[PDB]
């Protein structure tokens, strides 16, 4: 189902795309996994721990 | 107030002074090591990866 | 590699060589661009057979 | 020599009385009764005393002889 | 861990790539070749070393 | 909102008491950033005095962990709403749905050993957009007791402090609402009676020389903790019965 | 033996989106210039952004106006995005005064000569009361890069007015930049390439001026760099 | 508006061919933009002169052995690839080597011509044994930009050439090695500034500093179109 829906978006069905190194501009070998993940900021804040 | 002069004196004191880093479970004698400090921005301690 | 470097040359070179190894390794690891996709882990063709 | 004191221990093999000798010298340097025998690189007296030890100019015996030298000179 | 991965990637050999059977006068030329994109980072080669 | 959820997040959000939910569905008559007033439908309208329903929302109060708990109105003027619709989203809630955090574009790859271990590399772009900035509402308390040397007072007169620090205090000695402070700044001025310093001689000599009239009151004023900087959002004053309230109270 | 790049057709697909092409690029400099330009464009493009706001009845970012629905903090967040083009002067004080029911968008700001509001449709607030009226003064400065509220305190210069509401300054109009080097086969030549720089901005800097300014900055740094006084 | 221009640019040239150059302070991010631009342009596109083709009077394929030369044809090829030639006026010239007797055929043994200068007269080429010691060859030197491997000439050799025509990789670019390290540098209060360490090894012909200078010159010269 993920493969189908990714095709509906017109994106690579394997979910990896080639990325260019922002410093030099050369491409990375072997395209890498990109995509959106839901992340959380925990209550452990450096401001308090220092 | 903490103007540039204080930062210069702090830099000069820190130069050759070593500080000790320890982690609460000091298993063996390498749980305490001394390092030469490098002043950096932020509130997080940066330690060399290899160690 | 590190061990022999220590045994033949001595400390100072082993330290410098270790640092160099870290830096180069990180650089070229970044240039490699290795990642982990869902299709990279291939179910053996004969699983259901043995089952 | 603010990386590895390995060569100073190769000069003095105890690796413990080494640090004591270096402490006597570096306190004789801090309280400015004497001056560093090595061209300073804006270093503190710790690595100065270590560098002085590694070149063989100072040890326990040289420290004692020069100390009794200054003592007997100042007696006059 | 990350280091070993990088070095591992660097040293591994491949059946076929760019510049199979090229003769280089030294490692510095090898590196010059790689950084220009005229050869793959791993490819079997004859090199002069001291 | 989570891009990839499980479907339970609406149940979690509604069932928690942080959302404000409609009891008799109808049409939203007036919307403000403090109250949502809804006109109920004649169908569900109770025969005797149905009238309209008014929902007072809660704005930035301090949570148990010191985080902000404020509700924002979701619906607009003239929207028809049904019984059990989500009027205002509570903290970390969107359109009724649980939004615990935020969804970011991640790429799995080693980037020059700055993510060496489980550490994470992040782009200036996230901080620029202010999407991971939290509001923390901290409480501070200054309490004036009465020692046997004499009751302490809250006046603004604080011996040997620069008037730069006093500038932000009113004549009563309380910070103005909305003043921006930093670590070290004095919030409430307080002095305590204390005498018989018993100074050593040389201090007496110096007092003679410069004309240093010794002030019998020690300093106690509640200064802001080290390294904390924010806006004074609110002030409260509790005076016991009997004592003469001050202008600010 | 070299050639040089001349600015050829510069198409604009949308008001924000522009494609700028450079036709006579010798082999190998496609990527070099693509990357250098991308870097400078993203980092150094001078732009305008809202620096501070004064609304009358509001002491601090957390309070609330009668008859509006967005919080003061959200109104500030909305003002952060306001794209404004000032021509001559560096610091403008725009005044927005509107009353009655309706969505107050950025167009309602009193239009001054030197100031151009690129997107009048940008929403600011929604009124909900016939007599509810908001007045405010938005002070907009010129600047490059990103300066937060907290840093600007260094230059306080007697910030005494509690009415002043600081906003983080995103001093940068360029949103996105990509380049494509494609062989530009001219009927009499072997190996020449064209750079196609596709750039998306908030509609303040025109593409030509951006590219020119980037090339200028790079040229100055290379001037300093080439000479070596040992 | 107004940028920050770097000062205190010191250059400590250990081993005249090896030059390290330190440059600070640079605005955020320009460490890598300039390091990369410089490296790329210097390395891939640099006008130079180098040995391209070789003709041995004795052998038809590069894997055969000549009588009395210890080094294989591969070894002499590699020794000639490293040979640093700087020609003044003429673009492509055909140099002849004829040497006899025991010992090392060195760059000195090449015919001493006017316009072509051999910067390293003592570079070893071949070892010649006793009693036979006959070496005769024609080495062609051409001027060109960058690095071009043998494989593309042999690919694109529609001009079919006689036996013996042994192509060697043409190393035109005089910079042999170049790298740039970026490091943290603070201008007394701003920490978001960086240092550029440019390590360069060239092959004698051009001094490293001059390599840097003309590389940056040509890059700026390309950029000229827009800088007002
Ligand atoms: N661990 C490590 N050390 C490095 C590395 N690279 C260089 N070093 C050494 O660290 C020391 C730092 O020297 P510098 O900091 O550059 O000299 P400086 O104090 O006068 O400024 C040098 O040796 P030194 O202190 O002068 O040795 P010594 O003569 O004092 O015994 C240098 O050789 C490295 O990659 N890793």
């Amino acid at each position: 189902e993920i493969k189908e829906l990714l095709k509906l978006g017109d994106l690579p069905t394997s979910g990896q795309i080639r990325l260019y190194d922002g410093r030099t501009g050369e491409q990375f070998e072997r395209p890498v996994t990109v995509g959106y993940m839901y992340m959380l900021k925990l209550n452990h804040l450096v401001d308090d721990k220092m | 107030r903490e103007e540039a002069v204080v930062w210069d004196i702090l830099d000069e004191v820190i130069r050759e002074h070593p500080v000790l880093l320890n982690r609460a479970p000091t298993l063996h004698r390498l749980g305490i090591q001394a390092f030469e400090p490098v002043l950096i921005e932020g509130k997080a301690i940066q330690l060399h990866p290899l160690v | 590699m590190l061990n022999t470097c220590y045994r033949i040359l001595g400390l100072k070179p082993t330290v410098i060589f270790a640092d160099q190894i870290m830096y180069t390794g990180f650089a070229y690891a970044a240039r490699s661009g290795a990642s982990v996709g869902i299709d990279d882990m291939v179910i053996p063709e004969k699983k259901h057979e043995i089952i | 020599a603010r990386v590895t004191v390995q060569d100073a221990v190769e000069k003095i093999g105890n690796r413990f009385d080494l640090v004591l000798v270096a402490a006597r010298r570096a306190r004789q340097m801090q309280v400015g009764g004497k001056d560093p025998l090595v061209p300073e690189e804006n270093d503190k007296t710790t690595v100065i005393a270590l560098r002085e030890i590694e070149e063989g100019l100072i040890n326990n015996q040289i420290l004692d002889v020069r100390e009794r030298q200054e003592q007997q000179e100042q007696e006059a | 861990q990350d280091v070993v991965l990088g070095l591992y990637y660097m040293t591994r050999d491949c059946v076929n790539a760019k510049g199979e059977g090229m003769v280089l006068t030294g490692p510095k030329e090898a590196e010059r070749l790689y950084r220009s994109g005229l050869a793959s980072l791993h490819a079997r080669v004859k090199v002069r070393i001291t | 909102k989570p891009l990839v959820g499980t479907g339970m997040e609406r149940a979690v959000a509604v069932d928690s008491g942080v959302t404000a939910v409609a009891k008799r569905g109808g049409v939203v008559q007036y919307v403000d950033a403090s109250r949502i007033v809804i006109k109920v439908n004649e169908d569900e309208m109770y025969p005797g005095e149905a009238g309209i329903d008014i929902y007072n929302l809660t704005k930035y109060t301090r949570s148990n962990q010191n985080t902000c708990i404020n509700q924002m109105p979701c619906v607009s003027l003239g929207e028809p709403v049904e019984r059990g619709d989500v009027l205002a989203d509570g903290p970390s809630t969107d359109l009724g749905e649980l939004a615990l955090g935020q969804n970011m574009r991640v790429a799995f790859m080693p980037w020059n050993g700055y993510n060496f271990e489980d550490s994470i590399l992040v782009s200036e772009r996230v901080v620029q957009e202010d999407r991971f900035t939290t509001i923390h509402i901290q409480e501070l308390a200054c309490v004036s007791r009465d020692t046997k040397l004499g009751p302490e007072e809250i006046t603004a007169d604080i011996p040997n402090v620069g008037e730069a620090a006093l500038s932000k205090l009113d004549e009563s000695g309380i910070v103005y609402i909305g003043a921006e402070v930093t670590g070290g700044d004095i919030l409430v001025g307080k002095v305590t009676p204390k005498g018989e310093t018993q100074l050593t001689p040389e201090e007496k000599l110096l007092r003679a020389i410069f004309g240093e009239k010794a002030s019998d009151v020690k300093d106690s004023s509640l200064r802001v903790p080290n390294g904390v900087s924010g806006t004074v959002i609110d002030v409260q004053v509790f005076t016991r019965d009997g004592v003469e309230k001050d202008k600010r109270a | 033996e070299f050639l040089k790049p001349r600015l050829v057709d510069i198409e604009q697909v949308s008001s924000t989106h522009a494609k700028v092409t450079l036709e006579p690029l010798e082999r190998g400099f496609g990527h070099t210039l693509g990357n250098a330009l991308r870097r400078i464009l993203l980092s150094s493009m001078p732009g305008c952004a809202v620096t501070e706001v004064e609304i009358d009845g509001v002491l601090h970012e957390y309070s609330t106006k009668e008859g509006v629905q967005e919080d003061i903090l959200e109104i500030l967040l909305n003002l952060k995005g306001l794209a404004v083009r000032v021509q001559g002067k560096d610091e403008v004080i725009l005044t927005l005064n509107k009353s009655g029911i309706g969505p107050v968008t950025a167009a309602d700001i009193t239009h001054d000569g030197d100031v151009e509001i690129v997107k009048p449709q940008h929403v600011i607030c929604h009124l909900t009361d016939e007599n509810a009226s908001i007045s405010m003064r938005i002070k907009v400065q010129r600047g490059r890069g990103y300066v937060p509220a907290s840093t600007r305190i260094h230059s306080e210069e007697d910030e005494r007015p509690i009415g002043r509401l600081l906003v983080d300054a995103c001093y940068s109009p360029v949103e996105r930049i990509a380049y494509n080097v494609e062989a530009a086969r001219v009927e009499q030549r072997t190996d020449l390439d064209k750079l196609v720089i596709e750039m998306e901005t908030n509609g303040t800097i025109d593409p030509e001026e951006a590219i020119r300014r980037a090339a200028t900055i790079l040229a100055e740094q290379l001037e300093a760099f080439v000479d070596l006084r040992d």
